[PDB]
């Protein structure tokens, strides 16, 4: 074995989200916590409520969490986001009427400044949350007005989507999936016979289950109630569905 | 806190990698054995055993949970063994010996592409084993990939279809960067050569949206090079030194967000770097 | 563990300048008076006289 860089006996490595491993020669594998080193925290992650309907409630609820955790620049930035996202500043379709809030210096420019600072600080968490929350004839003017209409530049949608993908991957790392769905809800780009019930016979249109073998199905809560106590097909088929439907 | 598990091994330990959720711990060693330890609330208990590979083990890499529980092992024996497990027991699944020299490194590909496994063996070649399905794999080959043989391999973060790119470097200190054309050929693109003798490890930083691709390196002569580049599609790779220790550097690692680099080499020690506002890398511990 | 102190000064200055350009010299002077020394050391002295007059 000519190519022999053999005597390997030490190594360090990052693993998980908040973890580190290393071993040495005198030899048990010692790991360590680095949660306070990275700019992201799981504790703050579990609390960050998000919503598409009531934006203000999300901002003011996230505001208290950072104070409950210890961070400060967020208990400022979230307040600024709250005051800079009210429906009173709603844009108007006509370009004549009033200057849009985007062109106000405290509008787009503030967003770019915050994004740049937190890009330097390398904190994908706050980037993801801020971006998610803030998300011949005279004809050739309304298009430009709609371009200037938005608080986020239409020419950098890709980076925002990348931020929102990366935070989802880290959330999957941590062990929370519902939050991974809430965050990803904002991303722009996309990701015979026999139709009756079997326990109440009313036509089903939404969520349902069935056996692969039996071929008898119905409403999901119906099956919860039915299989809470028994092990037979509800329609006199004889299948022990706990041995057929599941793997 | 500090968590410690007793290895109960009889010979050396070469690598140790955990799982995606932080709920497993794998251990390679030269006893021709792998001992999987379940780490949870500070307790060392066994789950499986690897009693036979026909030789010592070098490097193991866990795969993405999306595809199940898959573990790979590249080692001294000239074989790469997978450990797909079923029904609560770990079992040998599939092996191939597409090399005539000890396998050096293995690194699991990004999950978007599929379930791909790059194998940089010591005989100047790289094999990319793709999962065809139904318990069948495809083994590609690129002969004469190195004049001294690639020491270690790494995968590039996926960007926006798709363009597969990965980086590797051998014992001729001529680290290169590959690519794949529409046909399926692994065409070469460039070759960085600002290295002294050999390059043991190569690691590529995770991508978090910043328009900048960062590659780490570690030469057999003490040097930790950070080959940053931010020229979009101009392809300008400008090396920048970080230090020069008193002995050979072995392994370079990254964080999730690419803010801390941990390099542990021949000095039987581990030092943690960073990237200051000015642009100099300093120690912390 | 906080934002850098001199972070928002540029935005304040730009907001004032933007308000002066449209012709709303009423809000610029009011902000200047209310703030005082926290902003008085960033605007040219020949412009303040223009606004005030
Ligand atoms: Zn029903
Ligand atoms: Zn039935
Ligand atoms: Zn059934």
């Amino acid at each position: 074995d000519a190519n022999i860089p053999f005597p390997r006996t030490s190594g360090a490595r990052f693993c998980g989200a908040g973890y580190l491993v290393y071993f040495t020669r005198p030899g048990k594998v010692i790991i360590q916590d680095i949660a306070c080193l990275l700019p992201v925290h799981k504790s703050l992650g579990e609390l960050y409520i998000l919503n598409v309907n009531d934006i203000q409630e999300t901002c003011q609820k996230n505001a208290a969490s950072a104070l409950l955790v210890g961070r400060k620049d967020l208990v400022q930035v979230w307040s600024l986001a709250t005051v800079a996202t009210d429906l009173c500043l709603g844009p108007k379709s006509d370009p004549d009427l009033e200057t849009p809030w985007a062109r106000h210096p405290f509008g787009r420019q503030l967003l770019e400044s915050l994004l740049a600072h937190y890009c330097r600080l390398r904190d994908v968490q706050t980037l993801a949350m801020l971006c998610s929350v803030f998300e011949d004839p005279r004809e050739r003017e309304r298009d430009q007005h709609d371009k200037n209409k938005r608080l986020l530049d239409p020419a950098n949608t890709q980076q925002f989507d990348d931020f929102k993908k990366c935070y989802g991957e880290i959330l999957y790392r941590w062990g929370l999936r519902e939050k991974r769905a809430e965050v990803l809800k904002f991303v722009s780009c996309p990701p015979g016979f026999t139709f009756q019930c079997a326990i109440c016979h009313v036509a089903v249109r939404g969520s349902s289950n069935f056996c692969l073998t039996c071929g008898h199905g119905g409403h999901t809560s119906h099956m919860m109630e039915w299989f809470r106590t028994q092990e037979v097909c509800p329609t006199g088929c004889g299948c022990h569905c706990l041995l057929e439907s599941t793997f | 806190v500090i968590n410690t598990v007793d290895t109960s091994h009889e010979d050396m330990i070469h690598d140790a990698q955990m799982d995606y959720y932080g709920t497993r711990l794998a251990t390679c060693s030269s006893d021709r054995s792998v001992k999987i330890f379940d780490v949870r609330n500070g307790g060392q208990i066994l789950i499986a055993d690897l009693r036979g590979h026909e030789g010592p083990v070098w490097q193991v890499a866990w795969a993405h949970p999306m595809y199940g529980n898959i573990l790979a092992s590249c080692s001294y024996d000239r074989k790469v063994i997978i450990w797909r497990e079923e029904n609560g027991t770990w079992e040998k699944s599939h092996e191939h010996a597409g090399h005539d020299s000890s396998v050096n490194s293995v690194c699991w590909a990004p999950h978007d592409y599929g379930l791909i496994l790059a194998c940089g063996s010591s005989d100047g070649a790289i094999s990319l084993l793709t999962y065809t399905g139904e318990g069948q794999w495809e083994v590609k080959k690129i002969n004469n990939a190195h004049t001294i043989g690639c020491n270690a391999v790494s995968w590039a973060p996926a960007v926006v279809n798709y363009i597969k790119r990965f980086a590797s470097g051998g014992c001729d200190n001529l680290i290169k960067l590959w690519k794949e054309e529409e046909d399926g050929q692994w065409k070469e693109e460039q070759k960085l050569e600002a290295h002294s003798d050999w390059v043991r490890d190569v690691a590529w930083a995770p991508s978090i949206g910043l328009p900048t691709s960062t590659i780490a390196s570690c030469s057999q002569d003490g040097r930790v090079f950070i080959w940053t580049c931010d020229d979009a599609s101009s392809n300008t790779w400008s090396p920048k030194l970080l230090h020069k220790f008193n002995d050979v550097v072995w392994h370079v690692s990254w964080s999730i967000t690419a803010n801390i680099l941990a390099v542990s080499g021949g000095d039987n020690k581990v030092t943690l770097w960073k990237e200051s506002v000015d642009g100099q890398w300093v120690c912390i511990s | 563990s906080r934002l850098p102190p001199d972070f928002f000064g540029v935005l304040v200055r730009d907001m004032l300048h933007f308000y002066a350009e449209q012709g709303d010299v009423q809000m610029a002077v009011s902000v200047l008076i209310v703030l005082g020394e926290r902003v008085r050391k960033d605007i040219d002295e020949q412009t303040q006289e223009h606004w005030y007059t």
